[PDB]
């Protein structure tokens, strides 16, 4: 019976292993989740460059 | 007739570390219990649970 046990965890151990796998190898093909394979682009600089040209249109002039 | 000299007092450390290793092997003993009962082999059918397991 601790054979039994063994065998049962190591059996869900391999399932959910196998199940990463697919769920990797799906996340890794689209890019779709923000964890793992998403590589992080971000439009804050611009952004901030247009607050500052923007503040910037304003202080124009004598 | 032994041969046990006053210097074997050193081996009660591997001694400790049977039984650290005896220890260990019954918490694991004990963390495996499920289907202690379970099995389809050995496993008494319901309603005759009140007795005491079997290890
Ligand atoms: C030379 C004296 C040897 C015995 C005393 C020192 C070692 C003690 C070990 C105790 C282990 C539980
Ligand atoms: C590797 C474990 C050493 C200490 C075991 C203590 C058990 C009560």
């Amino acid at each position: 019976e601790k054979s039994l046990h063994y065998l049962y965890e190591e059996n869900e151990k391999a399932q959910i292993r196998l199940l990463e796998d697919e769920v990797r190898r799906k996340m890794s093909e689209r890019n779709d989740y923000q964890a793992y394979y998403y590589r992080p682009s971000v439009a804050k600089y611009h952004r901030i460059s247009k607050e500052a040209a923007d503040e910037l249109e304003a202080l124009r002039g004598d | 007739v032994l041969g046990l000299d006053k210097r074997a007092l050193w081996g009660a450390l591997p001694l400790l570390g049977f039984a650290i290793g005896h220890f260990l092997d019954k918490k694991e003993t004990e963390r495996m219990t499920m289907f202690r009962d379970k099995s389809a082999l050995y496993g008494r059918p319901a309603g005759s649970e009140g007795k005491a397991p079997s290890w």
